[PDB]
């Protein structure tokens, strides 16, 4: 009856440091709806950030992507984190520029 | 080719924390055009597309109207089902509704759609008849009789018959050079050793719209979906999608790899390998 | 064009 959310953070183009670019995190698969997504700047939230309407698949899973402006650097830090009802902690996904 | 178009409702009971909240959604095939938030300060129905708000006043205005509607209409429809399942108040439910049209290549109706579903369970379902129901559980009978008595299915058959491909050719027509216009994905693969005797061949396609793809890998040509982790499809927040196949291969095996790529915006299946050069 | 909701659960 409850199904954990599946995560993915990525940039909208192939990372290039110094070159403007959109930090993504999708979240899908998930019920009930109710999930709450931050993107991390060094651990830290990141303040202006925007995310879908809320839809779903065929299956009733629901879907969302959340998103923001960055430029990649070599020094900092970015991720994602997720909580949902069927998380007993609040899950962070490093991003990573090769996935 | 083949069009759709899709809307997607979702209400959400909050005992105890606020009213029930509705969202509402529309899609021509994988791009969101419409939404609406009963949430919102000024619940409104907005654009989400470029090329749907150039339609007028009487537009915005009555999907507005027909939302506000629907969000009533399925506040009462979360208090019956805690009678038909005989529930507490105290607990959060959701419902969901997903109906639409399906254009074949031809321009008519193919098939249309009308599903609801129950705290992520499937309720009740339009038959593809467009005249008859199938429900999933004793509660959905009860609907079942309500809407059969009520010809219920005859409206809903109306509408998509009717104004659903009608506006669905509209929709193509304003917004036909992004709509009707395939994107091919832009893909290469990548090396990313695990190890000395370990690396990870990743095959990449980028920038393709519709979101339908295949990607898989082939070692000497036998497919490896058995050792293939394939991501879900994902957005790239600019109306594009991403997807990506990786498997993980022994050092000196990489050239034995290929990855085939199948998209409708191709003239052909692509076969790529690693190109370290 | 969103369809009009013509009767409840």
């Amino acid at each position: 009856i409850q199904r954990t959310p599946k995560i993915q953070v990525y940039s909208r183009h192939p990372a290039e440091n110094g070159k403007s670019n959109f930090l993504n995190c999708y979240v899908s698969g998930f019920h009930p709806s109710d999930i709450e997504v931050d993107l991390l700047k060094n651990g830290e939230r990141i303040e202006k950030v925007e995310h879908s309407d809320l839809s779903f698949s065929k299956d009733w899973s629901f879907y969302l992507l959340y998103y923001t402006e960055f430029t990649p650097t070599e020094k900092d830090e970015y991720a994602c984190r997720v909580n949902h009802v069927t998380l007993s902690q609040p899950k962070i996904v490093k991003w990573d520029r090769d996935m | 080719g083949s069009h759709s178009m899709r809307y997607f409702y979702t209400a959400m009971s909050r005992p105890g924390r606020g009213e029930p909240r509705f969202i509402a959604v529309g899609y021509v095939d994988d791009t969101q055009f419409v939404r609406f938030d009963s949430d919102a300060a000024s619940p409104r129905t907005e654009p989400r597309a470029p090329w749907i708000e150039q339609e007028g006043p009487e537009y915005w205005d009555g999907e507005t109207r027909n939302m506000k509607a629907s969000a009533q209409t399925y506040r009462e429809n979360l208090r019956i089902a805690l009678r038909y399942y005989n529930q507490s108040e105290a607990g959060s439910h959701i419902i969901q509704r997903m109906y639409g049209c399906d254009l074949g290549p031809d321009g008519r109706l193919l098939r249309g759609h009308d599903q609801s579903a129950y705290d992520g369970k499937d309720y009740i379902a339009l038959n593809e008849d467009l005249s008859s129901w199938t429900a999933a559980d004793t509660a959905a009978q009860i609907t079942q009789r309500k809407w059969e008595a009520a010809r219920v299915a005859e409206q809903l058959r109306a509408y998509l018959e009717g104004l659903c491909v009608e506006w669905l050719r509209r929709y193509l027509e304003n917004g036909k050079e992004t709509l009707q216009r395939a994107d091919p994905p832009k893909t290469h693969v990548t090396h990313h050793p695990i190890s000395d005797h370990e690396a990870t061949l990743r095959c990449w396609a980028l920038g393709f719209y519709p979101a339908e793809i295949t990607l898989t890998w082939q070692r000497d040509g036998e497919d490896q979906t058995q050792d293939t982790e394939l991501v879900e499809t994902r957005p790239a927040g600019d109306r594009t999608f991403q997807k990506w196949a990786a498997v993980v291969v022994p050092s000196g095996e990489e050239q034995r790899y290929t990855c085939h790529v199948q998209h409708e915006g191709l003239p052909k299946p692509l076969t790529l390998r690693w190109e370290p050069h | 064009q969103a369809s009009q909701e013509v009767k409840n659960w």
